[PDB]
Parts: C-alpha cells; structure tokens; sequence
C-alpha cells in the first residue's frame, strides 16, 4: 500500500521590465528634448516665410518701377 | 480490464485512487445524460474479479466465454493459416 499522491504548488516568472526603466527614462529625456527643439524650428521657420514674403512685395514693385522707367526713357528718347 | 476496475470496498482501493476511477466510469457509462452513440469492449482473464454494478442490463451486459476449439474448430483454423 505504499501508493503516494502529491499536489502542486506555482510559481509567478516575474513581469516583463526591471530594463524599462533604465533606458527608458533617457528615452523620456530625449523625446522632451528632441520636441523643444522642434517647437523652436516650429517659430523659426513661420518667422522665415513672413519675411521671404516681406521681401516678394519689394521685388516686384522695383520690377515693376525699373521696367515703367526704362519704357518712358526710350519713349521720349525717340 | 481488470487491471482498473475491481470490487470496490474490498482492496486497500489503491490509497483511494481505484475507488473513484470505478466512480467515474460508472457515471460516465450510464447517468444522467443520456448517450446513444457509444459502444465499450472488454477483456479480461479473471472475470470474478470485476464489479457487480458494472456487469447489469444498460451497461457491459453481453458476456461471452472463448474456450478450446474441438475437431472441426481446429480443421477451419488449420485451413485458415495454410492459405
């Protein structure tokens, strides 16, 4: 009669991380980082447009001025 | 089939593993579900050894004994494997 049963027990493998939060927080760091920068781009780059087309109004009023000059001074040169 | 199910409360009841096996089948052959599609073949060399409460009409109930052929059981099988 030496016929022996048994139970078992479980064990839980632990969760997927102890190296999320390592590499992670300099992740977070970067990201912050990188988005500021993006932001100031962001600013630059609207403040470049308006002054390039600040500058197409100037171009073709001296286009325009230069062009009515030289049309009148041949006409009266004639 | 004698090897699992055996007079229960008789044995040690195999520290009380054979006892519930017996239980089971028993419950599973015939009980409160009703199956219609199933068919049990056994065989043993010790049939005095079996359950009383699994050899009753509605369970394994057609028993049949295998002996030593005579004359003409012997010829047919001496025909059957000189072929």
């Amino acid at each position: 009669d030496m016929r022996n049963e048994l139970e078992e027990m479980q064990r839980r493998a632990d969760q997927l991380a102890d190296e999320s939060l390592e590499s992670t927080r300099r992740m977070l760091q970067l990201v912050e980082e990188s988005k500021d920068a993006g932001i100031r781009t962001l600013v630059m780059l609207d403040e470049q447009g308006e002054q390039l087309e600040r500058i197409e109004e100037g171009m073709d009023q001296i286009n325009k001025d230069m062009k009515e000059a030289e049309k009148n001074l041949t006409d009266l040169g004639k | 089939i004698d090897a699992i199910c055996k007079q229960r409360g008789s044995m040690a009841g195999s520290t009380g593993v054979h006892d519930t096996v017996v239980n089971q089948l028993l419950s599973k052959i015939d009980g409160v579900e009703q199956l219609n599609n199933i068919l049990v073949i056994g065989m043993t060399n010790r049939p005095d050894l079996i359950d009383e409460a699994l050899l009753r009409p509605g369970r394994l109930e057609v028993k049949m004994e295998i002996g030593l052929p005579d004359e003409k059981g012997r010829l047919q099988i001496l025909h059957i494997h000189t072929a």
